[PDB]
């Protein structure tokens, strides 16, 4: 069963260990009550410049939202992250994939609206 | 192997007491209220209801470490109050906040099933 | 005391003693598998 | 291997959707409106059901241990 | 000094969720409500399997976990049963468990599905909740001819913090302020952003004026029920259980002031 300490990756190089576990009471949660699977730090993208993860995650709210699989092919000018926004947009979310969410322990909203969505994790 | 088992942060270890009440030294009438295996969920609204009284002149909650079961709540009174009396308080006050909108939701659930 | 097992290719229940080949009485299989214990093994659902 | 039984965001419910689901989709019915006719709004569910590989019908081509 | 009085108004009430406000009350008493909903509203569920064959292509535990996600109708049993810890009996009893049962064998060519139908209770009042008299029966397991599945399970009270299982909600929406007049959300673009559900505003409005007077609300709830007890059921044994939460700690608050 994970655990902290266990190390978990997405596709994108974003490797790390599982500092610690919420429960769904603990974690923060969108208007809709979506509490993110994994939460993890912003501070690990902008020097490692993985933005295939940010538009992974936005073309995963689209197609979760949408009922399809995306198309993350790597050179593919029919998609972009525009055409991805105004996909999202479409479902009634922010169209960068950015969401209000709650402090989980106070039920306050958080100032900054957070960047979440569905995004193909790896157990390693 | 180093999983505690998850009835921890709820159950009380036998001889573990489920509130301490420690007189705060720093300043005059505060004390510190140690309440063992609860959470935010009771720190947050004895707080907030805390806040409510203008004779508490500080109240704050913190949970010292999220993998440890406990919760500290800091009252300060105005000195003619007791943070102990203004802690009861904010217990009772909560709960009678509590059953008025229970038997106030059993009333609209049946507003609500009948018309 | 019998030690059941069963084929890898059979799936027959024969049983065999020790100092024994391992041999399926069947068709002659030299793959066998134990039985599940009858011992009492629980789980928490969790 | 098998659909899981409750949605991992959010608890609901979504073992008892997967055949029904299946059955929408040899019905013609695109993978959205098939899961909008099981009931599942959240993108959390939809991700469920939309990503899921049933594994066990191919765990299901081995024969058993024993006959 | 004192309590509040907040109001409740109910916008809607099915067998799958309820949607309802509550007004005048603090947002600490809303978000405890609200984790109450998910980590305090005890249910029963599977937790406790014995095996006693299983030629199924799954493992035991892989069957066990699965058998304790299965929700089960908790709504008047729930407050009968007691917690095994408090039970004076061996390991199990009626009045702190509910027996289920399991014997499924594949003989037919075409593959069997093991569903949340095959879970046989000794309690009529506490069965799986796809099983209760639509939607169907949650798949334990698919049987192929020649596998066979035997088990027996003991179903126990217990709330979220123990285990998600445990856990009565699908889904608690919670929301406050849905025109952002307290400014506790600052958007870098407010035209940007979609209009809450709750939203009172004309369109060419992104939100409401600054309110610099102004205090968290009518908090909106959907509270969303897994199956084992009614949303209604939720709430108010949310309400209650929150409310002994706080009786007992008065308890032993009196206990602790009164020693000294
Ligand atoms: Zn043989
Ligand atoms: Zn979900
Ligand atoms: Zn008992």
């Amino acid at each position: 069963i994970p655990q902290i300490g266990d190390k978990f990756a997405s596709r994108h190089g974003q490797k790390g260990t599982c500092g610690i576990q919420y429960r769904q009471e603990d974690m923060p949660f969108t208007c809709e009550g979506i509490t993110p699977d994994i939460i993890i730090n912003p501070h690990a993208i902008p020097s490692r410049m993985t933005i295939g993860h940010l538009i992974e995650c936005l073309q995963g709210k689209v197609s979760a939202n949408k009922g399809e699989i995306g198309d993350a092919t790597p050179f593919n000018d029919a998609v972009n992250v525009q055409k991805i926004s105004n996909l999202l947009s479409d479902y009634g979310y922010h169209l960068r994939g950015n969401e209000v969410l709650y402090n989980g322990f106070t039920g306050r909203k958080i100032t900054s609206q957070i960047f979440i969505g569905p995004t193909y994790y790896q157990r390693l | 192997m180093n999983a505690p088992p998850a009835f921890e942060s709820f159950l009380l270890f036998e001889g573990e007491k489920k509130i301490t009440i420690n007189k705060d030294t720093k300043v005059p009438n505060a004390c510190l209220f140690t309440i063992n295996k609860e959470d935010h969920t009771l720190g947050n609204i004895i707080k907030s209801q805390l806040l409510k009284d203008p004779q508490v002149l500080f109240a704050g909650y913190k949970v010292p470490h999220p993998l440890e079961h406990k919760i500290i709540i800091r009252v300060q009174t105005t000195p003619d109050y007791s943070p102990q009396e203004a802690f009861t308080n904010a217990i009772t006050d909560l709960i009678s906040e509590l059953s008025l909108l229970e038997e106030r939701f059993r009333v609209a659930i049946k507003d609500k099933q009948e018309g | 005391q019998p030690m059941i097992y069963i084929c890898g290719e059979c799936h027959t229940e024969n049983e065999i003693k020790s100092r024994d080949p391992i041999r399926c009485r069947e068709c002659g299989y030299r793959i066998m598998y134990k039985k599940r214990t009858k011992r009492l093994v629980v789980f928490d659902a969790r | 291997m098998i659909i899981p039984v409750r949605c991992f965001t959010c608890g609901k419910i979504v073992g008892n959707k997967w055949e029904a689901y299946l059955g929408l989709l040899q019905a013609e019915y695109t993978e959205g409106d098939a899961l909008d006719a099981l009931g599942l709004k959240r993108y959390c569910c939809r991700r469920m059901l939309l990503a899921h590989v049933d594994l066990i019908e191919k765990l299901l081509n081995y024969a058993p241990l024993e006959k | 000094p004192y309590a509040n009085q907040p109001t409740v108004r109910i916008t809607e009430l099915t067998d799958e969720n309820v949607k309802f406000i509550i007004e005048n009350t603090d947002l600490a008493v809303a978000n405890s409500i609200r984790r109450v909903f998910i980590a305090e509203v005890p249910i029963i569920a599977i937790d406790w399997v014995q095996i006693d064959a299983n030629s199924s292509v799954l493992h035991d535990e892989f069957i066990a976990h699965r058998l304790g996600l299965i929700p089960l109708t908790s709504d008047d049993i729930v407050d009968k049963l007691q917690y095994s810890r408090d039970c004076t009996c061996e390991e199990f009893c009626p009045e702190c468990s509910v027996e289920f049962t399991l014997d499924v064998r594949c003989n037919e060519d075409q593959t069997r599905h093991v569903t949340s139908r095959d879970l046989i209770s000794n309690s009529p009042r506490v069965i799986p909740v796809t099983s209760r008299n639509e939607q169907d029966d949650i798949l334990i397991v698919k049987l192929r001819k020649g596998q066979e599945l035997r088990l027996r399970a003991y179903a126990k009270k217990g709330f979220g913090k123990e285990h998600a299982k445990w856990n009565p909600t699908a889904g608690v929406a919670f929301e406050y302020d849905p025109d952002n007049a307290l400014r506790h959300t600052v958007y870098p673009k407010p035209e940007e952003w979609p209009k809450s559900e709750y939203s009172e505003l004309d369109e060419d409005e992104s939100q409401a004026p600054y309110d610099p007077n102004g205090k968290p609300e009518r908090f909106y709830y959907n509270v969303e029920s897994c199956g084992s007890l009614r949303p209604e059921t939720i709430v108010l044994s949310a309400l209650s259980g929150l409310k002994k939460k706080l009786s007992d700690l008065q308890t032993q608050l009196s206990h602790e002031i009164q020693s000294d």
